């Protein structure tokens, strides 16, 4: 006895992966083209460029009642799309890749949003150079990355009750 | 003057009256009407025994094929035959397995005995009490904001079962509707409203 | 696995179908008859000579299992014709779980048919018992029922097993 | 003489991830021998497409194309939209009924299947290994191997629900023949998908 469809979690599981190979992708162009790849080295970055990171607190909790956990993973979804947006493509040679992944992360949102909406459950960083936008893209995708390890792990438990 | 081809040809497997009940649409009026089968394997591609002929009744665009004459967990290839003397017509031919394709919603009740809190029960349609169903419950607060609220991959009988966090209206409506577990069928129809006072 | 799990589904429907249609049977006879505890009928089991379906300790050769599965199925589906519809009252339910039982033993043969797992030779109907007078055949019906429910009951047990939903 | 267009039908799409877009196609009916156009129209909507959600560009098809494909870019995976067809000319116009998918319901490729020279360093065996097809390894898949010694009328033998990759896959007590053929397919898990065509066979030789 679930408020979600098990259909809804496997399309939502389905589509981490799917975000989390493209972030992968992306992580990978930046560290061949770039030789950006280690995210931690990059860490104070993280303060000085201002990237918000997203919470799933609500998320280790809920069950049949779970709108707050549905709207922290939008929300966040909603964030990383704004991020990756704020690093204007990167480069011309990342610029696929990095649009690839916005879209997917959009739509991932989006279709999150418009679940909620059914059930009836119902500001960017400025990264001003070539530079802070290759390490501000190494940085969202690996904030991504946990954020969707987190995720991963939420919708799991949720799909098996 | 010549039959069109009938269409739009269903078949529902009545456990009721235990018969695969066909209804095709007769099409552009000019005649008799013949549902012809005949036993086969997938795909119907098997041109295997002979079904009898069901001839419909006269003004009724539906026949119906007694569980007598059908295997069940195998698929047949249904048809309707549209015959006048100036020539006949025939539909395109259907391939189900009866088996596959009517519930009617399970018996949800208040249980016989906290605020905000209602405990229920439900038993299956009889008929079906043999097929492994998965059901669906949905209530709201009959408030002039309609609003349904859902719990998903519920049993299809429920000894007890406790509803709660209902309070935001005095009545609430529950209703509940099943479909065949982790094999093909189609939901069925929601059961009928249960106007329900959440312990206030 | 072996089996096409969409088959092991609708066995397990099936055998559940069938064991609805035998507490029929069973409900029929005693409602129309008062027979109503096969413990009583035990002794007559000897009398009548019901054979009973060995699922010769198998839980799992799938190919001999599912075989056992058919054979016990084809037994049965014997025993019932042999109750030549027991009386005009019970023909009706009777009929129905015959029916029931006859498909299932059907399906079965055809999954193990097009998985090349059918027993080399096939399976003959034997001696059916002797079901001469009314009470030999309302008391072999609620025998026969009761065999075939207790076979269920293991088969649904295997097959749960193998099938997991 | 020229007639009306016919509406429409057998309204197909497929999703390609090689080309990342929804591909549809549909058969227009008899020759109405004047110029009558297609245009593949559709909206966003929700299950049972009763929602008129956001509307998606209009596709048209190009002269003697029965088909009309829609890019990912104006694709909102993951939630259903209605599709159909409309065809018109001078004398009138049709429209096919409506389509109601979520484009990633509808085209897998085989996984890839390979032998492996493990050896045993015991007779009738083979070890094998597979991958799903790569642009669709983020979908979860089940698949069915099936094999069968080269024979007179041998029949294919299966195992199903596999899962999609295997580094290492035993098969022994293949006694039949020096040769054997398999051949692997697979298919998304749990939702709506469609088999994919099976691998090419491989012909085997067991131990021994």
């Amino acid at each position: 006895a679930s408020s979600l469809p098990q259909s809804f979690l496997l399309k939502c599981l389905e589509q981490v992966r799917k975000i989390q190979g493209d972030g992968a992708a992306l992580q990978e162009k930046l560290c061949a083209t770039y030789k950006l790849c280690h995210p931690e080295e990059l860490v104070l970055l993280g303060h000085s460029l201002g990237i918000p990171w997203a919470p799933l607190s609500s998320c280790p909790s809920q069950a049949l009642q779970l709108a707050g956990c549905l709207s922290q993973l939008h929300s966040g979804l909603f964030l990383y799309q704004g991020l990756l947006q704020a690093l204007e493509g990167i480069s011309p040679e990342l610029g696929p890749t990095l649009d690839t992944l916005q879209l997917d992360v959009a739509d991932f949102a989006t279709t999150i949003w418009q679940q909620m909406e059914e059930l009836g459950m119902a500001a960017m960083p400025a990264f001003a150079s070539a530079f802070q936008r290759r390490a501000g893209g190494v940085l969202v995708a690996s904030h991504l990355q946990s954020f969707l390890e987190v995720s991963y792990r939420v919708l799991r438990h949720l799909a098996q009750p | 003057y010549p039959p069109a081809s009938p269409s739009n040809l269903s078949c529902l497997m009545h456990l009721t009256t235990n018969s695969l009940v066909c209804q095709w649409e007769p099409g552009p009026e000019t005649t008799s009407f013949i549902l012809k089968s005949f036993r086969s394997r997938a795909d119907c591609q098997y041109q295997g025994d002979t079904i009898p002929d069901c001839v419909a009744k006269k003004r009724q665009n539906n026949c119906s094929i007694p569980r007598k004459n059908l295997l069940l967990y195998q698929y047949m290839a249904i048809w309707v035959q549209a015959e006048n003397m100036l020539g006949s017509s025939e539909s395109p031919k259907l391939c189900l397995d009866p088996m596959d394709v009517k519930l009617e919603p399970p018996m949800l009740q208040a249980l016989d005995i906290q605020p905000g809190c209602l405990w229920l029960s439900w038993k299956p349609w009889k008929p079906s009490e043999y097929m492994e169903q998965e059901c669906e419950l949905r209530y709201q607060p009959q408030l002039k904001g309609a609003n349904w609220t859902l719990v998903f991959h519920l049993p299809s009988s429920k000894d007890q079962f406790e509803l709660c966090g209902l309070h935001q209206a005095p009545v609430y409506t529950l209703q509940m509707r099943c479909i065949r577990s982790s094999l093909p069928g189609f939901w069925s129809p929601w059961s009928p409203g249960l106007q329900l006072r959440p312990t206030m």
